[PDB]
C-alpha cells in the first residue's frame, strides 16, 4: 500500500516548490512565465527597417523601457463597479537612422514616443489563487478562492481551455495514390531567435518515376533530389548512403533502396563531367530567373542555403546531410510496414497549448504587423516627399489591445473555442475548464491517449463528440523559461561530448541522437542501452538542473535516440524499476519517513524511486501494470520492465472522481454520470451577496463522507454537492415508474435539498428619459429615485427604472413567470444611465424537478407524498426519497448498493479510535474486495451494539428492513432494501422550461407568430408533425392548422389575365398592368396565406409569371337511387 | 503465374524457365534472366515486383 | 450548522449541535445521546459554508 501513499503525496499542497494548489498549478505557472518574462524579450527589439547604399546608411527602431503595472481595486470592487481587470504596460520607441563611418558609428534621431501616461497596452490579468495576481505580492489570501479566470471589458468573467498545436514533431505520411507517397515535415527556430522562423518541407516518391524522389516547398526552396542533395550537404560517396541505408532493415526494403540509388546514380551520368556544386547551383539560378526577385545571385543564394533548416541553424552542413538521410529511411520503413509507424491523431507527436503561449502567439504577430506598418509608412513617405519623415498615428497604435480584447472574445487563428463566458453551474467547473484539451476537427478512442486523460469524461452529444479531453490527477504539462532552456541544452551538449568522445561519430551504422530535432550525434549501436539507462539515472539526480527532460529510444528499425525538453509536453510520475528491481521496495526508510517529506522531499533524499515521464518515452517503454503483479514475476521476467504503475484511481479526472466504484458498472453509466456530476447545485460562491451574477446555491450543504482522496485535496468535497437523504428501493402503488420519484412532504418543508436561484438584469437609459417627469401600472415597485425598491418583488410586467420616451412608457420588462427578491442595486450615471440588479429566489423541489445519485440515476419528481402516506419501519423512519429497484438491476449499477452499504456503516461509527471524524475511501476504480467492505461493515456495528442476534446483524450488513402500510398497519410480503445515500439536485427545473401562448406579435415580412420563450413566442408546428395528421387521414384538421387565422381574413382579387393583385382605387378593383394594355380582364376573390403571396410577388421578380386559372364545373342535380342491401344470403 | 508474368514483361530481355523437385514436400522453380537496359535499375525493379 | 431539526424525522437537534460546535467535544461524547441514523449523519456532516463580509451600502449611486 506504499504506493498509495506515494501518490496521495502528490496530490497535496507542496509549500517548498511554491505549489499551494496542485489542481491549477501548471496554469498558474504558464501565466506568471508571460507577465514576467517572456513579454519583455518579444518586446525589447532593436532592428533594422530600411537600408541604402551598401550597409552603411540604414534606418534602426529601437523599444525599450518596459513597465507593466497592477490595478488599484479588488476584483470584487471591479465586478461590483462594473470596471476591467486589466494591467497597463508602457515603453519607449525609438526610430532613428545610422550611417556608418570609418571613424565609428554615426547616429541622427528621427523620432522619440513614450508611454509614461497612457493605457499604451492593456493586458487582461488572470486572477489566480486566492483572488491573488502575479504583479501584487500581498500577504492576504481570500479562502475557498481558486481562480483561473479573467474579467472582460463588460465586467463578464471568461475561462478557457488548453488547445493542440497545429507543428507536430513527427514527419506525416500519407498515400497519395497507388504506389505514389509523401511525406511532409517542419522546421522551427529555437526560442531564443527573434523573430521566430518556420519552414515546411515535402518529400515526395512514386514507384513509376524513381527519378523525381524530390524535397521540395513554396516558393522557398529547390525542388532537387534528396539524395544528391544530402551528397552536396555532407561530401559522401552514393555508396556510402546506399550502406546506410540498407544496415539495419529488412530485405523487402533493401530492393527500394537499390533501386532509388541506382536512379540517383543515372542520373549523375546523364550530364557529361558531372558536379554536385555546379548541379545545385545551376538549380538555384534556375529558381532565380523563375521568380523575379531583385536580389542579387550571391544574395539570393545565401537566402536559401542558409536558411535550410531553422532548427538546425549554426551547425555544419554534414550533420543536415545525415538527418535527411535519417528522415529518407524512417520514410521507406513507413512505406513497407505503416502501422508500425506513428499515427497522426496519435498523442506521441503532438504538443499543448496553454494560457500563456495564446498570449505570446498573439503579442508576436502584433508586433510583426506593427513594424512592417512603420517601415510601409517611411517607404511611402520618402516616395512622395523626402528627409524620409515618420507619420505620426503609426507608431502609436501597436494594436494589442484589440488582439487581446478578440482573444477573451473567443476568436484565435482558426480556432473558437479557446476562451468562453463562464457558466456559474459548479463550484468545480473552475477545475474542470481549465483542464481540458481540444483537438481540431479523429472521434475515436485511440490508444494513446489513456493514462493520460480521462477515460470517461468525454462530451456524448452535440459537435463536440469526441474532441474534448480531461487530464488524469497525476497529469500535467512542462513550462520552461528560457534562460532555463538554453542552460539544459547546453548541459546535455556538453555531457554528450564529454562522456562518450569515441564513439559519437558513426553517421553510418549508429543511431542518431536528436535534441528538439536537432542533430547533434550519431552513437555506436554496442552501446545505445547504456546510454540511455547511464542518463536516466543522471535525469533522476537532478546532474542536468531538470527532472522532467524525455528520452526516447526507438529501436523497431527506425533506430533513434530523442530527447526533448520543450514545453507544451504532458508528464506523470512512475514507479522505477533498475535491473529487474523496484526501488520502491529497496528503501527501507523510506515508509518511516514518507509522513513528514513533501513530494520534492523525495525526489530530492530518495531519487530513484519515482521519474517524472512523458507520454512519448511512455509510449516506447515497458510498464508493469501494477506492483501485485510485479512481484508475482520470476527475476528473467523482471528484467524485462523499465516502470510500473500507480494504482488506476490515478488514472481518472477531477470530475470522474466524485463518482464511487465507476469500475463496478457499465461503461455509458460513467459517461453520463461525468456528464451530469458537473451540473449538481453546490455552494457556488463565497460572494453571494456582493457579487451581482447569475448562480444556483446549495442552501444546508452537506460534506460527503464515503470520498477519494482526489475530492478531498482538490477541496470538491469541502464545498459540497448535496445532502444525505434516507431512500427505500420499492415501488409505490405503481406510480414511480420510468425514472419517477416519490418524494416526502416534510422533507421539502424543513429544507431537504433547497436552492435559490440569483440572476442579473441590465439596462441603458438616455438621461432625458430617466430624468422625465410623467403613474402607470408598471411602476409599482419604483421609488421616488426612480429606481426599484430594495427586498420588493418583481412581478412578470414590472419595470426596475423610469424610462419615459417624450408621455409613452418605453421601458424593459421582467418576463419570468415566478417573482424575485430585489437583492443589490448598481447604478453608474454619464451621458446615459447604466442599471445593474441583482435578484434572488428560493425554490424548494416541486413536481417535475430533477435529481440523481453518484452513479447516474437520474428522475424527476413525480408524487408529493405526505409523510403519514409512506411505509415505516419498527423505528417510525419514512423514506425522503422512493426509487424503483428494478432499474438498479437492469442498468447494472452495482456500486450504488455499496454505497449505501458503507454510508450505513459510517453511520453506526463515524469516527476514529482516537475519537476523530473518519470519512470512508471508496474510491472510483475501487480494486478493493467486496469481502473487506462487509467486514468493515460488520465490525461498525458489533462495535455500536454488542448483542445483536446473527439475522439481526445480516439485516444490519445487507441494510434489509420490514416495512408495514400505513394504511392497514401490517407488513410487506418481503424485506426492502433501504438506507442512507448522498443525492444531487441539477439544474433543471420546470417552471425555467414551461411556456405558453394565446396572441402575441408577428413577424413583419410573413405575419406570423414570432419565436422566443422570453419573447411570448409560439411552439412551431413542423412538417413531421404535419405527416403524422395527414397519416390520420384528417384533411380539414390540417388544413385550418396551416391557414392563417380566421380573424385575420381580408377581401383581396386576382386578375385572371396576369396574376397580380388587383388595386383598389376610389374603391373601385382594378388591375393595373391590364389597364394600361386596353384590357379588361376578370378580377377573381381568393383566399390564401400572406406568405404565399410573398413568394409568388418574389418569384415574379425574378421574371416567372405565375397564371392561376379558376373551375366553373358545370351545375349537377341530385337523383333518386334504388335501394341495395350488401347483405350475404343466409 | 510465374511463366506468364516473365513472358510478357517489358523489362526482360531473355528468359527461361526450369522445375525441380527437391524433396518430398518442396519445388524450385528456376528462371535464368538477361534484362534490358539500364541493367541494374531493372534487376532492383524486378525483384521488388515479382 | 443552522437547522434546528432533522429534515428526515423532525427531530430536535440543537443542543448536541451547541455541544459540539461552541465547545468542542469529541464528536463520540455528542453523540452518546443520539440514536437515529439520520440524526447522527446530520450532526456528523453538516457544515456551514465559508463567506466573506457583505459590501454595504446595497444601493449605491
Ligand atoms: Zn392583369
Ligand atoms: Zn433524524
Amino acid at each position: 500500500e506504499m504506493d498509495q501513499r506515494l501518490g496521495y503525496k502528490f496530490l497535496v499542497p507542496d509549500p517548498k516548490a511554491g505549489v499551494f494548489y496542485r489542481p491549477l498549478h501548471f496554469q498558474y505557472v504558464s501565466y506568471s512565465n508571460f507577465i514576467l518574462h517572456r513579454l519583455h524579450e518579444i518586446l525589447t527589439v532593436k532592428r533594422p527597417l530600411l537600408s541604402f547604399k551598401n550597409n552603411t546608411e540604414r534606418i534602426m527602431i529601437e523599444i525599450s523601457n518596459v513597465k507593466v503595472t497592477p490595478p488599484d481595486y479588488s476584483p470584487i470592487i471591479a465586478s461590483i463597479k462594473g470596471k476591467s481587470y486589466d494591467a497597463l504596460a508602457t515603453f519607449t520607441v525609438n526610430i532613428f537612422k545610422e550611417v556608418m563611418t570609418k571613424e565609428g558609428i554615426s547616429i541622427t534621431k528621427i523620432s522619440s514616443y513614450e508611454g509614461k501616461d497612457s493605457h499604451l497596452i492593456k493586458i487582461p490579468l488572470l486572477i489566480g489563487y486566492g483572488n491573488k495576481n502575479p504583479l501584487d505580492t500581498a500577504k492576504y489570501l481570500v479562502p475557498n478562492v481558486i481562480g483561473g479566470v479573467f474579467i472582460n471589458k463588460q465586467s463578464v468573467e471568461k475561462v478557457g481551455i488548453n488547445l493542440v498545436e497545429k507543428i507536430t514533431t513527427w514527419p506525416k505520411f500519407r498515400v497519395v495514390k497507388p504506389n505514389s507517397f509523401t511525406f511532409s515535415f517542419s522546421s522551427v527556430s529555437p526560442p531564443n531567435v527573434l523573430p521566430t522562423r518556420y519552414r515546411h518541407y515535402k518529400i515526395s516518391l512514386d514507384i513509376s518515376q524513381l527519378e523525381a524522389l524530390n524535397i521540395s516547398s513554396t516558393k522557398t526552396f529547390i525542388t532537387v533530389n534528396i539524395v544528391l542533395l544530402s551528397q552536396y550537404l555532407s561530401r559522401v560517396s552514393l555508396e556510402f548512403i546506399r550502406r546506410s541505408l540498407s544496415y539495419d532493415m529488412p530485405p523487402e526494403v533493401v530492393y527500394l533502396v537499390n533501386a532509388i540509388i541506382d536512379s540517383a546514380k543515372r542520373i549523375t551520368e546523364s550530364i557529361t563531367d558531372f558536379n554536385i556544386d555546379t548541379y545545385i547551383n545551376d538549380l538555384v539560378e534556375a529558381e532565380h530567373i523563375k521568380q523575379k526577385s531583385q536580389l542579387t545571385i550571391n544574395e539570393f543564394k545565401y537566402e536559401m542555403l542558409h536558411n535550410f533548416l531553422p532548427h538546425m541553424n549554426y551547425t555544419p552542413d554534414q550533420l543536415k546531410g545525415f538527418y535527411m538521410i535519417s528522415l529518407l529511411r524512417k520514410f521507406l520503413y513507413c512505406i513497407f510496414h505503416t502501422s508500425r509507424y506513428p499515427d497522426r491523431d496519435s498523442m506521441v507527436c503532438h504538443r499543448i497549448l496553454t494560457y500563456g503561449k495564446y498570449f505570446e502567439t498573439l503579442a508576436h504577430d502584433e508586433l510583426e504587423n506593427y513594424i512592417g506598418n512603420i517601415r510601409n509608412d517611411i517607404m511611402n513617405n520618402h516616395k512622395n516627399r523626402g528627409t524620409y519623415a515618420v507619420n505620426i498615428h503609426v507608431l502609436t497604435t501597436p494594436g494589442l489591445n484589440h488582439a487581446f480584447s478578440s482573444l477573451l472574445s473567443g476568436k484565435f487563428k482558426k480556432s473558437d473555442g479557446s476562451y468562453r463566458t463562464h457558466p456559474h453551474y459548479s463550484w468545480m467547473q473552475n477545475i474542470s475548464i481549465p483542464r481540458s484539451v481540444g483537438f481540431y476537427p479523429v472521434r475515436k478512442y485511440h490508444p494513446s491517449q489513456y493514462l493520460y486523460f480521462c477515460s470517461s469524461d468525454v462530451p456524448e452529444r452535440g459537435p463536440q463528440v469526441g474532441l474534448v479531453s480531461q487530464l488524469s490527477v497525476l497529469s500535467s504539462i512542462t513550462n520552461i523559461l528560457t534562460s532555463e532552456y538554453l542552460d539544459l541544452e547546453k548541459k546535455i551538449c556538453e555531457y554528450i561530448r564529454s562522456y562518450y568522445k569515441d564513439d559519437i561519430s558513426y553517421f553510418e551504422t549508429g543511431f542518431p541522437i536528436t535534441i528538439e530535432n536537432a542533430l547533434v550525434a550519431s552513437l555506436n549501436p554496442n552501446m545505445i542501452c547504456d546510454f540511455v539507462t547511464d542518463f536516466r539515472r543522471r535525469k533522476r539526480m537532478g546532474f542536468f538542473g531538470n527532472l522532467e527532460v524525455g528520452i526516447t529510444l526507438v529501436r523497431d528499425h527506425m533506430n533513434e535516440i530523442r530527447i526533448n525538453i520543450g514545453a507544451g509536453r504532458l508528464v506523470r510520475p512512475f514507479l522505477v524499476v533498475d535491473n529487474g528491481e523496484l526501488m520502491m521496495d529497496v528503501c527501507p526508510e523510506l515508509e518511516s519517513r514518507l509522513d513528514d517529506m513533501t513530494f520534492s522531499d523525495i525526489q530530492k533524499e530518495f531519487p530513484h524511486v519515482i521519474e517524472m515521464v512523458d507520454i512519448e518515452q511512455f509510449t516506447f517503454s515497458n510498464v508493469c501494470e501494477s506492483v501485485q503483479k510485479f512481484r508475482m514475476m520470476s527475476k528473467d521476467e523482471r528484467k524485462q520492465y523499465d516502470l510500473c504503475d500507480f494504482p488506476a484511481e490515478f488514472r481518472d479526472g477531477y470530475v470522474a472522481s466524485s463518482l464511487v466504484g465507476i469500475n463496478h458498472n457499465s461503461g455509458p453509466r460513467a459517461i453520463l454520470g461525468c456528464a451530469q456530476a458537473k451540473q449538481a447545485i453546490s455552494c457556488l460562491s463565497s460572494d453571494i451577496r456582493n457579487k451581482i451574477d447569475n448562480g444556483i446555491h446549495l442552501m444546508y450543504p452537506e460534506r460527503p463522507i464515503v470520498i477519494s482522496k482526489a475530492l478531498e485535496t482538490s477541496k470538491i468535497a469541502a464545498n459540497c454537492f448535496g445532502q444525505h437523504v434516507t431512500i427505500a428501493l420499492m415501488s409505490y402503488k405503481g406510480i414511480n415508474q420510468e425514472d419517477g420519484i416519490i418524494i416526502k412532504k416534510q422533507f421539502i418543508q424543513r429544507g431537504g435539498l433547497d436552492i435559490v436561484t440569483a440572476k442579473k438584469h441590465q439596462v441603458e437609459i438616455p438621461l432625458e428619459n430617466f430624468n422625465n417627469k410623467e403613474r402607470s401600472n408598471a411602476y409599482s415597485k419604483l421609488e421616488s429615485n426612480g429606481l426599484v425598491r430594495l427586498n420588493a418583488f418583481l412581478e412578470s410586467g414590472d419595470a426596475m427604472a423610469r424610462n419615459i420616451s417624450s408621455s409613452f412608457d418605453v421601458s424593459e420588462k421582467y418576463t419570468d413567470m415566478y417573482k424575485s427578491r430585489v437583492e443589490r442595486v448598481q447604478v453608474e450615471l454619464t451621458d446615459k444611465v447604466k442599471v445593474r440588479v441583482l435578484t434572488m429566489k428560493e425554490r424548494r423541489p416541486i413536481l417535475g424537478d430533477k435529481f440523481t445519485t453518484r452513479t447516474s440515476q437520474k428522475g424527476t419528481v413525480a408524487y408529493v407524498a405526505d409523510e403519514t402516506e409512506l411505509p415505516y419501519d419498527e423505528n417510525g423512519i419514512t423514506p425522503d426519497v422512493i426509487i424503483n429497484s428494478t432499474s438498479i438491476f437492469s442498468r447494472k449499477t452495482i456500486s450504488m448498493l455499496i454505497e449505501v452499504i458503507l454510508t450505513a456503516a459510517y453511520s453506526a461509527k463515524p469516527y476514529n479510535n482516537k475519537g476523530e471524524n473518519r470519512p470512508v475511501c471508496f474510491p472510483s476504480s475501487n480494486e478493493t474486495s467486496i469481502d473487506t467492505y462487509m467486514q468493515f461493515a460488520k465490525q461498525c456495528y458489533e462495535h455500536s451494539n454488542p448483542k445483536l442476534s446473527d439475522e439481526e446483524l445480516s439485516d444490519k450488513i445487507f441494510c434489509e428492513k420490514i416495512l408495514y402500510d400505513p394504511e392497514t398497519d401490517k407488513p410487506y410480503a418481503s424485506k426492502v432494501f433501504f438506507g442512507p445515500i448522498y443525492y444531487l439536485r441539477l439544474r433543471h427545473l420546470t417552471q425555467d422550461k414551461a411556456t405558453v401562448r394565446c396572441r402575441g406579435k408577428k413577424t413583419k415580412l410573413i405575419r406570423q407568430a414570432n419565436e422566443g420563450r422570453k419573447r411570448g413566442g409560439g411552439i412551431k408546428f413542423g412538417e413531421m408533425e404535419r405527416d403524422c395528421l395527414i397519416a390520420h387521414g384528417a384533411a380539414n384538421t390540417i388544413t385550418e392548422v396551416l391557414k392563417d387565422s380566421e380573424e385575420d381574413y381580408q377581401d383581396v382579387y386576382v386578375c385572371e389575365n396576369c396574376g397580380d393583385i388587383a388595386a383598389q382605387i376610389k374603391g373601385i378593383n382594378t388591375c393595373l398592368r391590364c389597364s394600361k394594355l386596353n384590357l379588361s380582364p376578370l378580377l377573381t376573390k381568393i383566399d390564401t396565406t400572406h406568405v404565399s403571396k410573398v413568394f409568388l410577388t418574389q418569384m415574379n421578380a425574378r421574371g416567372v409569371k405565375v397564371k392561376l386559372d379558376f373551375e366553373r364545373r358545370p351545375p349537377s342535380f341530385y337523383k333518386p337511387l334504388d335501394k341495395v342491401d350488401l347483405k350475404p344470403s343466409f | 503465374m510465374i511463366e506468364r508474368f516473365i513472358s510478357f514483361s517489358v523489362i526482360v530481355k531473355e528468359w527461361g524457365m526450369e522445375t525441380f523437385i527437391e524433396d518430398e514436400d518442396n519445388i524450385r522453380f528456376t528462371v535464368y534472366l538477361n534484362f534490358v537496359e539500364p541493367e541494374e535499375l531493372n534487376l532492383s525493379k524486378f525483384m521488388m515486383v515479382l | 450548522v443552522f437547522q434546528l431539526v432533522c429534515s428526515t424525522c423532525g427531530k430536535d437537534i440543537s443542543h448536541e449541535r451547541y455541544k459540539l460546535i461552541i465547545r468542542k467535544k469529541s464528536l463520540k461524547d455528542v453523540l452518546v445521546s443520539v440514536k437515529n441514523e439520520c440524526c447522527r449523519l446530520k450532526l456528523s456532516t453538516q457544515i456551514e459554508p465559508q463567506r466573506n463580509l457583505t459590501v454595504q451600502p446595497l444601493l449605491d449611486i
